[PDB]
């Protein structure tokens, strides 16, 4: 998932740090139904489109059929992460910052899911 | 068969079957726990109720429900059940799974739908306890048994 020959850091980030997280169809349904249906990966920068989620964040169709929603998550306690650059997989280029949550997922949603434009 | 499947939020708002997330947002709804799933089987209204919250789907065979049942006040701890359409029987689905030769505890977290060769199969996403890695778990509701597990992300 990570860019070869780049450093993947392990960090602890404080509470109140926010990330953008693409969520699949049933995942977003669970979120709307009060479940903490958080995946392991997010992004520190805005996620502008589904095409970006696919090509830049390398969120594979095999894992998330539907990437039409994005949520804001916020850390609720100190949170271990991996931080680094996405690597290419399949015919996707990667090349943007992502974080992976390590261990406990001390997250909460901020607001409601947003819609990702296809392009 | 299962008909008129409705999920009732703690605030009383009713989610109709296949109501989308976007439809909920367009109504000005915030996220809220679902405390009741109700449906018709023949001439009876049947339900399951959990004030701690639950996540319910109708399996595409329209004769089972998969119910992710919250076990405490956090919304995290939960147990997955397959309930018959007539609500007379249910089966607890295993959440200690053999993954790469190791018995792995974990927690079922949410549902997804993928193409299947049988409408009796549904999918529940499983968070492995030791590292929170996600696994797609396909389950045959007609037998109550896990079909397959695949690493997900």
């Amino acid at each position: 998932a990570w860019l070869e020959g780049t450093q993947v850091k392990t960090e602890i980030v404080p509470p109140g740090r926010q990330y953008q997280m693409v969520v699949a169809k049933g995942q977003a349904e669970a979120i709307m139904q009060g479940k903490p249906a958080f995946g392991g990966f997010a992004a520190p920068e805005p996620i502008p489109s589904q095409a970006y989620a696919r090509d830049k964040l390398v969120i594979l169709d095999r894992f998330k059929t539907d990437v039409s929603h994005v949520i804001t998550v916020e850390t609720t306690a100190p949170q271990k992460i991996h931080s680094g650059i996405t690597g290419p997989l399949e015919n996707y280029k990667g090349g943007v910052q992502q974080v992976e949550f390590v261990g406990d997922r001390n997250l909460k949603i901020v607001g409601t899911p947003g819609v990702l434009p296809v392009e | 068969m299962i008909s008129d499947f409705e999920r009732i939020r703690e605030d009383g708002k009713v989610i109709d079957e296949n109501m989308t997330v976007d439809q909920m947002i367009a109504l000005g709804w915030s996220p809220c726990r679902v405390v009741e799933a109700r449906w018709r089987w023949q001439e009876q209204l049947l339900s399951v109720v959990n004030s701690r919250g639950l996540l319910a789907i109708v399996v595409p065979d329209r004769q089972h429900l998969a119910i992710l049942w919250n076990d405490d006040d956090t919304g995290v701890a939960a147990t997955l059940y397959v309930v018959s359409g007539d609500r007379q029987q249910q089966i607890r689905i295993a959440d200690q799974l053999l993954i790469n030769g190791q018995l792995e505890a974990g927690i079922y977290s949410w549902f997804e739908q993928f193409p299947q060769v049988s409408p009796s199969i549904f999918t529940c996403m499983f968070s492995r306890q030791r590292d929170q890695a996600m696994f797609r778990v396909d389950i045959d509701a007609s037998t109550g048994d896990i079909v397959s597990i695949q690493h997900s992300r």
